[PDB]
RNA sequence: UUGACCUCGGAUCAGGUAGGAGGACCCGCUGAACUUAAGCAUAUCAAUAAGCGGAGGAAAAGAAACCAACAGGGAUUGCCCUAGUAACGGCGAGUGAAGCGGCAACAGCUCAAAUUUGAAAGCUGGCUUCGGCCCGCGUUGUAAUUUGGAGAGGAUGCUUU
């Protein structure tokens, strides 16, 4: 009982277990009879396009500086390098005359 | 005859149950996705914003600590991260968004592309929650946003924008309105 | 007879399993020849056990305290080296874990903490 | 005979043609206790045996469960 | 009950429990109250001596 | 903000999408085991309200229970079978919260939020590690949950007068002739 | 009213004089503590609800906002001076408000304040 | 051909955990009869005993989808009183609270709902010269900020480590 795609694709082949199991799940999952169980969508919302922002929230100065939390790392590497813990920053250049 | 395994004949058979149920039409349209070109194109813009890995922020990090013991602007990368870019679609902040297909809770993406219509934001679903995570230095991403790009390409942002709305919301226009499916 | 421990401490690790292989030797030739007369030779047996008793746990304690300074930088001690306590004491949250606080809550111990006054009659 | 050894209450309670106790329920993880046998509690009950580790427990939390050896010992 | 027996046989010693508190009684250090707080009279009766208020409802 | 969209939709849920998902994972649930491990929530706005948190030592645990009557009617609720069913298996874990998934005319669909109290990531945090505390193991055995306090009736009211402190201390305490010693 | 067992479940006092000493040197540790502050913490003065005690008057639970800001005392200071504060009671009319704020400045007078360190 | 991602498994792989006991007191589940009503079935017994599950030095409860009708109270718990009152009752047997009031003790908080987005800032393990290096988790969300008698963001000026 081969039937054809309804999006105009090809004569399908599934094996009759297959065909049990698509209609094991359509009957746990069907309306009804008469009216139409499957229309489609009228876009009743976004038809209409928003064109401001939702938030009217202010925008925090973080967004317009340069960050706080990159800096407070930078501190901390900075007192790594004053106390020799961390070695400082060599260039690919002397990365070359390394190893 | 032979006899399969228990998760072998279940990853196939939901394959087969998702395909060809009465899928309504927010699910159905995932199944739409851009062409290999349009694809391509996209990770070619995207690929030049890439975010910095651990290895390179913490390179820059000690190449500025270094400066003070011995001037920048704002950083443009590729926004990442499901609340964030929900935010950033409804404050307007974002130019193209990019929708993985294969979120396997969908709920997470199916008001994402009529979000994004509602705002004018063009979209489009895209092949791969891996690959976006590649682009963005993670095992998955979900979503994956544009805000704003460098002035040297400017033009070829605007490029893509013109062409996901011509080769990719042109075509979904009368079609992802309709259920999936059948027989 | 009976060895003091006091001499059984000072000496080093060959020099105990030579005198313990001394007293086994001698405790087992005993009662081949205590089963007949078991007079003075069974007050010596008593000495002679508690000779070996007193060995045998210098040379446990040299042994485990060899352990204990080999694990001193390790993190994983054995089992029989962990302290004992009871079951529910060592399921216990740390005292660094349950000391620690959220910041919020630090913040606001730091800045209005409990003060100390008094109410004049 | 009925009843055979039994390797856990150590009595000649335990079935041989079933294998269970009918005193302690071997086969079971739990011991069988009843609370309309106050007596039966009280034969098998803690403190009716040995008691070869918990006597030990009392005397240690009396210490505040210490560790170490006191200073300047052998 | 038949633990309690159990000792009361036994050659092990019983271990006496000191008597101790969670909370001590009297305040301790180099303050003020601490130097003239006096063992043997209560609460009301030091704050008396002191001058300040131990209660403060009705 | 994606997860307020998520909120709405388990509102609706005999809508069209959220009824196909429900189906497809109601059939698929059913070919599982009785008790299986999920990787992620089904709900992931449900379980983060309730609880989860994606941290090493948070796990979620799928439960299917069988529905209908005990006329006997079982006072112990659904929800508490789920979670003792879940509890028994993972013994060295603490039930936090449960959540309805889905339903079936058989059986009824629970995911249980689970915390591992010798997880030292657990235990370091303020927020979670009160559970390592031992008057929390197997919370759902005592009633100590969200299901075992709507049953147990632990609410103020003149309504709830009988249950409020402990149904049964309640009793014992109305029960008691107190004799004091100046009569 | 004997048709339960009342044998079982009846309950003597016999340890009221010494429920009494514990209660005692439960408020004389406490003092130990708090050795220059006093035990309890300041409470307000409110009016009884229903139609029966409308004439009396007893102490609430804590102090309202706009008690406190009327005094002169910062919220997030007061737990810490000893005076307890409620967020739930409102004040409702200038009787109840004037009554506290006279209260709390009677306490602030009455009041010696050490510094921090 | 290769390499991801997801999902499901194996391992005498490394690190952990659960069982059992005890159970006077505590939290759930399940649940009986005699008796009384001079017989007995509703009822009582009894939301008890027996049975099952789970904790601690206490447990449970707990910071109002509360009480009230006031000139208002103000998390929870316990004592006295309310009071053998209201209420329900083969209206027989009987059953039987709570609010107010005096006391004891007092303590308040954590999330989810937001975009750090000018920088996952967070965390588990392993190797460790113990100083700081790697892997992994994680954007389907780990830190900081906030929790509705609130709060955020700016601005302004004092006050705190
Ligand atoms: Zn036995």
């Amino acid at each position: 009982t081969g039937l054809t795609d309804p999006n105009t694709g090809k004569p399908l082949n599934l094996s009759r277990d297959e065909l049990e199991l698509i209609r094991k799940v359509q009957q746990g999952l069907i309306p009804d009879d008469v009216e139409d169980p499957y229309p489609d969508t009228v876009e009743w919302f976004t038809s209409v396009e928003e064109k401001m922002p939702l938030s009217a929230a202010p925008e925090p100065k973080r967004r317009f500086i340069p960050s706080k939390n990159e800096a407070k790392q930078i501190m901390k590497l900075v007192r790594a390098i004053r106390e020799g813990r961390i070695l400082p920053y060599k260039p690919p250049e002397e990365r070359e005359r390394e190893e | 005859m032979v006899k399969w395994p228990e998760y072998i004949r279940l990853q196939r058979q939901k394959k087969i149950l998702r395909m060809r149920l009465k899928v309504p039409p927010a699910i159905a349209q995932f199944q739409y996705t851009l062409d290999k070109n349009l694809a391509a194109q996209a990770f070619k813009l995207l690929n030049k914003y890439r975010p910095e890995t651990k290895q390179e922020k913490k390179e820059r990090l000690l190449r500025e600590a270094t400066a003070i013991k011995e001037v920048s602007k704002k950083p443009y990368t590729v926004k990442y991260g499901l609340n964030h870019v929900v935010g950033l679609i409804e404050n307007k902040k974002a130019s193209l968004v990019l929708i993985a297909n294969d979120v396997d809770p969908i709920e997470l993406v199916v008001f994402l592309p009529a979000l994004c219509r509602k705002m004018g934001i063009p979209y489009a679903i895209i092949k791969g929650k891996a690959r976006l995570g590649t682009l963005v230095h993670k095992k998955t991403a979900a979503v994956v946003a544009i805000t704003e790009v460098r002035s040297e390409d400017k033009n070829e942002l605007a490029k893509l924008i013109s062409a996901v709305k011509e080769g990719y919301l042109e075509k979904v226009e009368d079609t992802r309105k309709r259920w999936g499916g059948g027989i | 007879g009976k060895v003091k421990a006091g001499q059984l401490w000072s000496k080093n690790k060959e020099e105990l399993t030579k005198i313990l292989g001394e007293l086994k030797t001698e405790l087992s030739q005993l009662r081949i020849q205590k089963i007949s007369s078991s007079g003075a030779k069974l007050n010596k047996i008593h000495d002679l056990r508690k000779s070996i008793a007193r060995v045998l746990t210098v040379i446990n304690a040299k042994q485990r305290a060899q352990l204990r300074l080999f694990y001193k930088n390790k993190k994983y001690l054995p089992l029989d080296l962990r302290p004992k306590l009871t079951r529910a004491l060592r399921r216990r949250l740390s005292k660094e874990d349950a000391s620690r606080v959220l910041e919020k809550t630090k913040k606001r111990l730091t800045h209005f903490p409990q003060r100390k006054y008094a109410v004049k009659a | 005979k009925t009843h055979g050894l039994c390797r856990r209450c150590g009595r000649r309670s335990l079935h041989n043609q079933k294998k269970v106790c009918a005193s302690c329920g071997y086969p079971a993880a739990k011991t069988r206790k009843y609370n309309w046998s106050e007596k039966a509690k009280r034969r098998k009950v803690t403190g009716t045996g040995r008691m070869r580790y918990l006597s030990t427990v009392p005397r240690r939390f009396k210490n505040g469960f210490r560790t170490g050896v006191p200073k300047g010992a052998r | 009950r038949e633990l309690q027996k159990r000792k009361r046989r036994s050659s092990r010693p019983t271990i006496r429990m000191p008597n101790r508190r969670k909370k001590a009684l009297n305040p301790a250090g180099n303050n003020i109250i601490a130097k003239s707080w006096n063992k043997k009279e209560t609460l009301s009766q030091n704050y008396t001596r002191f001058g300040l208020v131990a209660k403060l409802g009705k | 903000g994606a997860l307020k969209y998520l909120e709405e939709l388990s509102k609706k849920k005999q809508s069209d999408v959220v009824r196909f998902l429900l189906r497809v994972r109601c059939w698929e649930y059913r070919q599982l085991n009785v008790i299986h491990r999920a990787s992620r929530p089904s709900r992931p706005d449900k379980a983060r309200r309730l609880g989860y948190k994606a941290k090493q030592g948070y796990v979620i645990y799928r439960v299917r229970v069988r529905r209908g009557g005990r006329q006997l009617k079982y006072q112990r609720s659904l929800r508490a079978t789920a979670e003792e069913r879940v509890g028994r298996r993972c013994s060295n874990l603490r039930v936090l919260n449960s959540y309805w998934v889905n339903q079936d005319s058989t059986y009824k669909y629970y995911e249980v939020i689970l915390v591992d109290p010798n997880h030292k990531a657990i235990r370091r945090d303020p927020r979670i590690n009160w559970i390592c505390n031992p008057v929390h193991k197997h919370r759902e055995c005592r009633g100590l949950t969200s299901t075992g306090k709507k049953s147990r009736g632990l609410n103020k009211g003149h309504r709830f007068n009988k249950t409020r402190a402990g149904r049964r201390k309640t009793w014992k305490r109305h029960n008691t002739l107190s004799l004091w010693r100046y009569r | 009213h004997f048709r339960k067992h009342w044998q079982r479940r009846v309950r003597c006092h016999f340890d009221q004089p010494g429920k009494k000493v514990t209660r005692r040197l439960a408020r004389r540790a406490k003092a130990a503590a708090l050795a220059p502050r006093p035990v309890d913490k300041l409470r307000p003065i409110v009016r009884c609800p229903t139609v029966k005690y409308n004439r009396r008057t007893r102490l609430g639970r804590g102090f309202t906002l706009e008690e406190l800001k009327a005094a002169g005392i910062p919220r997030l200071l007061a737990p810490t001076i000893g005076i307890a504060v409620d967020h739930r009671r409102k004040n409702l009319s200038e009787e109840s408000l004037a009554a506290n704020v006279q209260r709390l400045k009677d306490y602030k007078a009455r009041l010696i304040l050490f510094p921090r360190k």
